[PDB]
């Protein structure tokens, strides 16, 4: 379920509706 | 694909930007992170175990005015702390950077780099460089402008993160040509001093 952030490349969890680092949305 | 977020920190003017920008593909493929005012440079290195990518986070100068926001440090998997060997104060601030980093990231692998060793009039010498020995950190003299020891921090980190002491870079990445000469006689001496200091305690 993990997704890579298109903006900063940080790996996030599926439970996150936006990047823990840069706050960018999940695609 | 094997990639790691690498945060690059240290006092303003230490040469963090010059250093990361040596890697040419990293420079052409960098991504701007507006919310944090950060440029992320994807630095690929080719090792005998395949390609490894360091996404290096480089500030846009905010470090001159205070600590960095948590979001900068968040999910970092490794780091480089840089100071200027021609500026005692940058070395003195190193502990603060470690503290801030570790408060957010903890026991991630960290390399300490003294930059600008191409300069004859060196202030912070090997025998004064002692922070890394205390905290588990590896040290390298570097010179961003001459490409001197450019690859060493990344190699040490790759070995630590993959857990393979025998990891090697098959070839050096394409780098911006040296802007200044790094005296081979100097590099010889500075390496000797470091070795000796490491066996000093
Ligand atoms: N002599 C020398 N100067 C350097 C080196 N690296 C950076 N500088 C200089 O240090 C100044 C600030 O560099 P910069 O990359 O902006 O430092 P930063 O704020 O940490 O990113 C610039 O004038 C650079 O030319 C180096 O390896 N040797
Ligand atoms: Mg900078
Ligand atoms: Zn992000």
């Amino acid at each position: 379920g993990s997704w890579e952030c298109p903006v900063c490349c940080v790996s996030n969890k599926a439970e996150d509706s936006r990047c823990v680092s840069c706050t960018s949305e999940k695609p | 694909q094997v990639q790691f977020k690498l945060v690059l920190v240290g006092d303003g003017g230490t040469g963090k930007t010059t250093f990361v920008k040596r890697h040419l593909t990293g420079e052409s493929e960098k991504k701007y992170v507006a919310t944090l005012g950060v440029e992320v440079h994807p630095l690929v290195f080719h090792t005998n175990r395949g390609p490894i990518k360091f996404n290096v986070w480089d500030t846009a100068g905010q470090e001159k005015f205070g600590g960095l926001r948590d979001g900068y440090y968040i999910q970092a998997q490794c780091a480089i702390i840089m100071f200027d060997v021609t500026s005692r104060v940058t070395y003195k601030n190193v502990p603060n950077w470690h503290r801030d980093l570790v408060r957010v990231c903890e026991n991630i692998p960290i390399v300490l780099c003294g930059n600008k060793v191409d300069i004859k009039d060196r202030k912070v010498k090997a025998k004064s460089i002692v922070f890394h020995r205390k905290k588990n950190l590896q040290y390298y003299d570097i010179s961003a402008k001459s490409n001197y020891n450019f690859e060493k921090p990344f190699l040490w980190l790759a070995r630590k993160l993959i857990g393979d002491p025998n990891l090697e870079f098959v070839a050096m990445p394409a780098l911006a040509p040296p802007e200044v000469v790094m005296d081979p006689a100097l590099a010889a001496q500075y390496e000797h001093d470091l070795e000796v200091a490491q066996t000093t305690a």
